[PDB]
């Protein structure tokens, strides 16, 4: 059993920042394919650089992680 | 000023005038970090996305 | 309007326990400011770094609501 | 704070202690930094062989040095 | 032209609301005269300083057209920007209310 | 029949765990104020950022509960 | 239609939530003003500060439960 | 009816939330008066003051609960 | 397809269950290192082994749900 | 069967509070490593310990659940 | 057929909160250790006193779930 828990968590911390990168990609599409004026695009914009900066701390997250994981002592 | 007993107000606008005669010359002010970049990215968002 | 509604509804419990965590995080924060605010930076920091969780999870939680709602 | 800045309580005590006398009234506040003035001498060994001798009569630079 | 960073930072600060508060304590004791050379005299040190330095000195975007381009530049932005912006409303008017083109429309035949 | 109501009514409940957030954030406001008086506009600001999320969170709910209700 | 009763019933489940937050806030005024009884002010101001958004919250809960039972 | 009952009984779920808050409060009183009884009478209005928003919100709920048992 | 659905939505709510938690872990975090700052290193990994535990538990269930979803 | 599929997520539920208590230990662990840190082989030892413990609960939260989803 | 599922698992769902207990049991005694070192044998003498009444209920807690999912 531990082999599969920790694939399933190497996996996990694996596509963590592809989840970030795409999921809320699709999201953030959305909303700019249904807006069409300019205050709601003004208040939008800083919700995309909200949205680098927290994929950029997955990133970060993720490559704890995966130092962590594959670290081998011999 | 204290060479001539005059003001250093009155020395210091003669020292900017003689300056600005010669206003090649750079002059090295205190650095200041930039202002009002969060507006200005909103903003530039707004621009780029009406005019794109 | 059937079941899918009602799903996409319960999925939104856990929003609760989110906004608790939250509200714990900053909490911890607010205190740790009050009691040595020459590290603000560094709190500041770490919270930044539990929201990483925290609001991933509930984001997750409303995906999942509105895939239940258009499933 | 002072056991993270490296500074002890005393220190702390003292140097705000000195800025409560610095907001007396001047009748009382004369004879605080009268009784609370300061005047040392150390002088530092090491197996005989003074390293140094200094001055003191101010509290920060005493806790300084 | 010059100081463009600088004109949209003056836009940031005229679209925040605090800066609006901040505008209407210095409001009091003041004149529309007063405002109005204010803003005048802005303008005419912004192109005295141009008709100054111009003469010995030489922005990042020089050019053999001069300022020419950089004011041709901030006409294309301000283009599309707000009248392209515009056109579009107005296609999407007439195609609603007409259809497309419904404007040019010959009249209707006697 | 009324399947939308339900709907509505249940995705709302998350307003209980986002108020229980906003309070425990203000009391540790209130707390650390009363402890440091001098430091007030850092603990301000972080409790603003912590009842930013929060209240995002809240809209969020409220526009589902919409959504389900009027969909 | 009695079933849009239960839907409304429910959102008004939130209201618990919402003053064991209420409760919460208060306490720490309470502790606050006897931890430092000079100022007593700048905390009642805090304590309405943050009453403010769970008013609201309530409110909006309360409205949406009469809109659910009405409609 | 029993559609009308079980509105009744889930509006009284929503009480006990409020029991939370007054609870939270009430400790809160008891503690700040005994370890600051000089500011004995503050403490008091504070929590009337608190008192008030609690029962305003407990006594609406129970009025929605019998709004919605008659209908 | 609806009883899939609410389940997936029922088991949803560890989600919510695992934000506090992970709350509490990093409200330690931040008080251990305003109570001592020189040891930031040496919290923050039990912070993540911890922190580790409860992500894995997150996976569980959220893995659960979508399982419950399409099978 | 979805009510396999029900059974599943309620006995899955429980982990909720599984990793709230698990938080809880690693959150008293983090403040006793600011505290006496000179002693974490100590602290660490004993929170392995009941790790031993909530991980075996946990497995079985896990267990059951599937057996549930099958049987 | 899933009703007896059903029962098994509302059954189990209390497991959370003997975690819950078990947790703050070694919180305590983590925090009482950094506190005072010298005392260990005590403080672990009664942890696991604890644990014979806390892991004995969860027995039960899993026992009679067993029970319900086949009787
Ligand atoms: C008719 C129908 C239509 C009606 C509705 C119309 C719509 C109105 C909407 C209101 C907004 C209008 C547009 C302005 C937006 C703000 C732009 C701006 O200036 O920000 C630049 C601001 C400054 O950045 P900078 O220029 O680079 O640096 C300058 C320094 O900061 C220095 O800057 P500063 O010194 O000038 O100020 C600093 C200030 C910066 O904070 C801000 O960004 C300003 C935001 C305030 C918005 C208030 C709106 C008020 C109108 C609505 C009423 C709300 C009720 C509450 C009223 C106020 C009481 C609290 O604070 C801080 O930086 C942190 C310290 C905190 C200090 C305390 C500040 C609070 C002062 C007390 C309130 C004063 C009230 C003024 C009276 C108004 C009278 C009309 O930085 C930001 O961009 C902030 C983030 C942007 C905000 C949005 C965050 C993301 C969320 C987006 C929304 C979600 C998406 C949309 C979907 C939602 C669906 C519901
Ligand atoms: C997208 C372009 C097309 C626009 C839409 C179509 C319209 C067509 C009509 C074109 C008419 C142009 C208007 C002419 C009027 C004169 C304007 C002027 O000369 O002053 C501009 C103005 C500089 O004013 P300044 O008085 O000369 O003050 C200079 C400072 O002291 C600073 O001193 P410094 O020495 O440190 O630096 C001097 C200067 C030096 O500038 C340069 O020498 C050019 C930089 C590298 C050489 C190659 C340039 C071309 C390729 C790389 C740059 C790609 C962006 C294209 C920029 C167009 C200008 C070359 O630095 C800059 O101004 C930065 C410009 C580059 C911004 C990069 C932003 C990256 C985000 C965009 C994503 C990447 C590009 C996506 C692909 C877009 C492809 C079209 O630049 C600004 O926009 C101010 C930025 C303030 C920060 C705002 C917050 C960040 C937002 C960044 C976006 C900024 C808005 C522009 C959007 C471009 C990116 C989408
Ligand atoms: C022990 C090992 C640990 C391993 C850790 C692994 C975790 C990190 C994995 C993240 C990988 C993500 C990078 C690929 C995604 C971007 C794709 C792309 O480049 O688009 C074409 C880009 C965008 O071009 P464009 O958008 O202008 O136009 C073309 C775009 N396409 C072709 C896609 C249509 O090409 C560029 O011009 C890039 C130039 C800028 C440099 C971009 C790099 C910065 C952003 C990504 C950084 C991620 C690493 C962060 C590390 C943090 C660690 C502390
Ligand atoms: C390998 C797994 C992990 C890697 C993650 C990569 C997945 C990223 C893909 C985008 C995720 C969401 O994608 C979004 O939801 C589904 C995906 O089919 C689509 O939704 C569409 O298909 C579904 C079928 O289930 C329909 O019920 C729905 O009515 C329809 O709109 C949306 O059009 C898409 O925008």
């Amino acid at each position: 059993r531990f082999y599969f828990m920790y694939m399933a968590r190497t996996t996990f911390q694996a596509v963590r920042p592809l989840l970030a990168f795409s999921v809320f990609g699709e999201v953030m599409k959305l909303v700019l394919a249904t807006m069409s004026s300019g205050l709601f695009s003004f208040l939008f914009s800083f919700v995309l650089a909200f949205e680098v900066f927290y994929f950029f701390l997955q990133c970060y997250i993720s490559y704890t992680f995966l130092t962590m994981f594959f670290t081998v002592l011999f | 000023a204290v060479l001539f007993d005059l003001t250093e107000e009155d020395c210091y606008k003669y020292c900017i005038r003689q300056r600005a005669a010669t206003p090649e010359e750079l002059v090295e002010l205190k650095y200041t970090k930039p202002k009002n970049l969060v507006s200005s990215y909103g903003l530039c968002f707004l621009g780029v996305w009406f005019g794109l | 309007a059937g079941v899918a509604s009602l799903s996409a509804a319960i999925a939104l419990m856990s929003v609760g326990g989110v906004a608790q965590g939250i509200g714990s995080l900053f909490a911890a924060l607010v205190s740790g400011t009050a009691r040595n605010p020459s590290i603000k930076e560094d709190l500041f920091t770490y919270t930044l770094i539990g929201m990483g969780f925290l609001e991933f999870l509930g984001i997750i939680c409303v995906l999942m609501s509105a895939v239940l709602l258009y499933s | 704070m002072w056991r993270s800045s490296g500074v002890s309580f005393t220190r702390y005590a003292s140097e705000m202690a000195a800025l409560l006398r610095q907001c007396l009234k001047e009748p009382y506040r004369t004879q605080a930094m009268q009784r609370n003035q300061i005047h040392l001498k150390e002088t530092v060994y090491q197996q005989g062989q003074v390293l140094t001798r200094e001055t003191f009569n101010d509290i920060k630079k005493a806790f300084e040095a | 032209g010059f100081h463009f960073q600088q004109y949209i930072a003056m836009a940031g600060r005229a679209i925040n609301p605090v800066q609006w508060t901040r505008a209407w304590r210095r409001m009091e004791g003041k004149s529309a005269t007063e405002v109005y050379r204010d803003a005048l005299a802005w303008t005419n040190n912004q192109f005295a300083q141009i008709s100054r330095a111009s003469q010995y000195r030489a922005w990042w975007w020089q050019n053999p057209l001069g300022m020419g381009l950089v004011l041709y530049g901030t006409y294309k932005a301000w283009h599309m920007i707000y009248m392209v912006r515009k056109q579009k409303k107005t296609a999407q008017l007439v195609a609603a209310a007409y259809g497309q083109g419904g404007q040019w429309l010959n009249p209707v035949p006697r």
